């Protein structure tokens, strides 16, 4: 879908979960 | 999930809880990855070891679930299946290669804030993300420890391991459709699935395009949360060629 | 454990 990987809760309104950042430190 | 922390509401919307008739109960996680399709793994649905071969009529899927137990009313969409699709070279009898699974939906499930399909990789997603030290996420329902049960979703973030380690902390033979994840012994923190996990996602979120991307189905371990021990994930985009087989044919 | 789900689901 053009749409997936998306969160309506999340990436649609621009909000982070509270864990997400430790996942994008370790893409180095 | 052992040593991981409640969901935030939302958090996995394509969380899939696969779920027997009778007696009722979890059997598995899963995954949406469309309106129609839903993907565990092969054990999940058999493994003639345990006397397990469950067909379409035994069970249902649950979607958009945080709560465990809870009928959640209004939130969660429950789904009767139309056909299940093992890998062919599925090998239960060894070490479980190729551990993967599709099951179509007899109509297709709504989408809204809480359900919502999760992206596969592509060739040069899964080069530029599935590398070691590398964190995913997994989630699920299962047992919090490995000898109770989790209230709500459970979500812990693991490292991707180096494949000679992966190797190295198992007498069974890996192959190139396995990754495996978790801390060594060294790193201090921790975190493992367990019973009740398998067939949930281990998911990397791109940092090229934002979105979140499947790229481990949860398949075995040795135990839970094991110190020395790993998690190990089938390789989704190993065996995409197969997955895309099954939906053109029969999507 | 498990909450009853609808029975329509179970048809
Ligand atoms: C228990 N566990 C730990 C981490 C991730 C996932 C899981 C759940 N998976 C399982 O329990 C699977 C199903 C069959 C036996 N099994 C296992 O994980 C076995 N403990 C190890 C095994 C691997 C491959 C072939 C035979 C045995
Ligand atoms: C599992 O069940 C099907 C029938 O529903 C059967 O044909 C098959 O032989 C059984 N065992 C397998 C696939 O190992
Ligand atoms: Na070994
Ligand atoms: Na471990």
């Amino acid at each position: 879908e053009a749409d997936c990987g998306l969160r309506p809760l999340f990436e649609k309104k621009s909000l982070e979960d509270k864990t997400e950042r430790e996942l994008l430190e370790s893409y180095i | 999930i052992v040593e991981g922390s409640d969901a935030e509401i939302g958090m996995s919307p394509w969380q899939v809880m696969l779920f027997r008739k009778s007696p009722q109960e979890l059997l598995c996680g899963a995954s949406l990855i469309s309106d129609r399709w839903v993907l565990t793994a092969a054990h999940c649905l058999l493994y003639p070891p345990w006397d397990k071969n469950f067909t379409e009529n035994d069970l249902l899927v649950r979607i958009g679930k945080h709560s465990r137990t809870r009928y959640e009313r209004n939130i969660e969409k429950i789904s009767m299946l139309e056909k299940i699709y093992i890998h062919p070279r599925y090998n239960w009898r060894e070490n479980l290669d190729r551990d993967i699974a599709l099951m179509k939906l007899k109509k297709p499930v709504a989408f809204s804030d809480y359900i919502h399909p999760v992206c596969l990789p592509d060739r040069e997603t899964a080069a530029s993300l599935l590398q070691a030290g590398y964190k995913g996420r997994v989630t699920g329902w299962g047992n919090l420890k490995e000898t109770g049960q989790p209230s709500v979703l459970q979500v812990v973030n693991l490292p991707i391991v180096e494949r000679p380690v992966c190797k190295d902390s198992t007498r069974i033979r890996i192959t190139d459709n396995m990754f495996c994840a978790g801390y060594k012994p060294d790193e201090g923190k921790r975190g493992d699935a367990c019973e009740g996990d398998s067939g949930g996602p281990f998911v990397m979120k791109s940092p090229f395009n934002n979105r979140w991307y499947q790229m481990g189905i949860v398949s075995w371990g040795e135990g839970c949360d094991r110190d020395g021990k790993y998690g190990f994930y089938t390789h989704v985009f190993r065996l995409k060629k197969w997955i895309q087989k099954v939906i053109d044919q029969f999507g | 454990d498990f909450e009853e789900i609808p029975e329509e689901y179970l048809q």
